[PDB]
């Protein structure tokens, strides 16, 4: 009756499709940052050299 | 789980088909792909 989600599993599953998707997305967005960090600072030090 | 092994299994296969296709990298870096190198089947998500 409220914005609470419905408990009807029919869609338990498609929570469960969610979750395992926006989590492996953040999980990939926070992996590619510290790569680039790595990556810039790496080429500083370089022309610092 | 299901879907962790859907996309391993997604991946492998998408590495296949594209170290399939000849198109050369300076080819690429100025011309587009056209669509005819690539099956339909790859196309339309039948996969």
């Amino acid at each position: 009756d409220s914005k609470i989600e419905k408990l009807t599993e029919q869609n338990i599953s498609q929570l469960k499709e969610s979750a395992h998707l926006r989590f492996l997305d953040l999980q990939s967005s926070i992996d590619t940052k510290k790569v680039a960090d790595e990556n810039w600072e790496t080429c500083q030090q370089e022309t610092l050299a | 789980s299901n879907t962790e092994e859907l996309i391993q299994n997604s991946i492998g296969f998408l590495q296949k088909t594209f170290k399939a296709l000849p198109v050369s990298f300076d080819s690429i870096r100025h011309e587009p792909l056209p669509s005819s190198m690539l099956h339909a089947s790859v196309l339309n998500f039948e996969w």
